[PDB]
């Protein structure tokens, strides 16, 4: 009662400080289902006069628009004989209700920006791990084409390879190593990802890895440095 | 243990790059010379670190913004200027004497015109709701609650940004109505069914006290401990 009599107070032309008479005219109960909800109602052409409509306006919005159900008449209610406990199931149901549904909206929005925010980071987790299965598919195809060190003699072809190389040096190699900067800056994307989500680590499954990354890398590095030894030792010769 | 001291060290970091691009051309106009100083091998090749410099400064600078998108995470509380009036208005109301704190029933009182599902006045009878909210209000027993001790639970309650899991971790069990599990239908009125087929995706069955397991009791504490802890 206290609720609803501060409630109903502040909004304008009802005062309740009854459950029996200050409800009769059914201007309170559309009042305080206004104020949790103006959306449906047009409080302000309603009169006390038309006390039997003002109920019953109220009382079509009250079951099938909110979900709250109980069988009286208006006139029971205008009638002077009070039910005590019929108005009592009313005020509890629609303070439950209405509570239940205020925690529901902020709950669902709190929830919903979290775990849109983590699979947000997940659909480009599948992404990191596709480019780099693809990387690293491509390392060690590459590898293999690069150990075959057998090729014919002469001065013109062995400068030909040599040229060859320096093509596969300076074009191909900065963005077949802009690549493992992408991944680095994704891996880091997604560190930062979740201490802003503050969950537990991702832990990137085995065979995927920085360290077998960096591991293949000077891999082909040095497999690089012992074919470019041996070139320029047979050009010299030839020379 | 601040976000705003990391700004400087990315700020010195800031002063070093220019400096060190400096640097760079101090490099690569002298490989200018050695390629023109007819070939020969160095062991080595400039481009590469060239784009690994690149790389750094990009990272630095997706680092700095990402930190202040972080920042801005962490201290954008969210709440409508119309929700604070209306918590300051209530605050006035239920503080008729205007002595700048509310009492303890006061304190019920205005949280009953918050709209909190808090049954009151039963008939000797004690309910461990209103004492986990003074603990949190005022967890010293003053019996008074001033301006900004409601105003911490407000900000804390009202929307966006979150401070720690365990508000996540007793909040599912708000939504759960204080049920140790939760159902797809009570998480379908809150949460886009996309969220919710990820939900049932990758979170447990519920196990109760007794031992039963239940066809759709789930459990949020396992997963968010899992998870999140």
């Amino acid at each position: 009662l206290l609720w609803c009599q501060m409630k109903t107070a502040g909004y304008p032309n009802v005062n309740v400080t009854n459950f029996t008479s200050s409800w009769k005219d059914g201007l309170a109960f559309n009042a305080l289902i206004h104020k949790h909800r103006p959306d449906l109602i047009d409080f302000d052409k309603l009169k006390d006069s038309n006390a039997r409509h003002n109920l019953e306006h109220a009382f079509d919005v009250a079951e099938r628009q909110l979900g709250i159900i109980q069988l009286l008449d208006p006139e029971d209610v205008f009638t002077e004989n009070p039910d005590e406990k019929s108005i009592i199931t009313y005020v509890v149901a629609f303070y439950h209700y209405f509570s239940k549904m205020k925690v529901l909206a902020v709950e669902g929005k709190r929830v919903g920006k979290v775990i849109d925010h983590a699979i947000e980071t997940e659909k480009m987790i599948e992404k990191y791990s596709g480019l780099a299965s693809d990387l690293l598919t491509w390392i060690e195809q590459t590898i293999t084409v690069l150990n075959s060190r057998k090729f014919a003699n002469s001065l013109a072809g062995v400068q030909q390879q040599l040229q060859a190389f320096s093509t596969y040096r300076t074009v191909e190699k900065p963005p077949k190593f802009q690549e493992k900067g992408n991944l680095e800056v994704l891996l880091f994307t997604i560190q930062s990802r979740m201490r802003a989500n503050n969950q537990k680590v991702y832990t990137p499954h085995d065979g995927k890895l920085v360290s077998d990354i960096n591991r293949a890398w000077e891999s082909l590095e040095e497999a690089e440095y012992r074919r470019e030894l041996a070139l320029r030792s047979e050009l010299i010769r030839q020379e | 243990g601040t976000l705003e001291s990391q700004l400087e060290a990315n700020k010195r970091k800031q002063k070093e790059i220019q400096a060190m691009k400096r640097q760079l051309t101090k490099i690569e106009d002298l490989g200018e010379k050695l390629e023109e100083a007819l070939v020969l091998d160095i062991k080595f090749s400039t481009i590469g670190l060239a784009q690994q410099w690149d790389q750094l400064f990009q990272l630095g600078v997706r680092r700095q913004h990402n930190l202040e998108q972080q920042i801005q995470i962490r201290d954008t509380p969210g709440v409508s200027e119309e929700t604070l009036e209306e918590f300051k208005t209530t605050y006035r109301h239920f503080d008729e004497n205007l002595t700048g704190r509310l009492s303890h029933k006061d304190f019920r009182s205005c949280l009953r015109g918050l709209n909190y599902y808090l049954p009151m006045v039963e008939e000797g009878e004690s309910e461990p709701k209103f004492e986990k909210f003074l603990d949190a209000v005022d967890p010293g027993r003053k019996g008074y609650v001033t301006q900004e001790d409601y105003t911490y639970f407000l900000i804390d309650k009202e929307s966006e940004n979150i401070k720690s899991s365990d508000e996540i971790e007793n909040s599912f069990q708000a939504l759960a109505e204080g049920k140790a599990y939760i159902t797809k239908e009570d998480m379908k009125q809150a949460l886009t069914p996309e969220q919710v087929s990820f939900c049932a995706s990758h979170m447990q069955q519920y196990v109760d006290p007794r031992g039963r397991s239940h066809p759709a009791g789930y459990d949020y504490v396992g997963f968010i401990n899992s998870y999140f802890g």
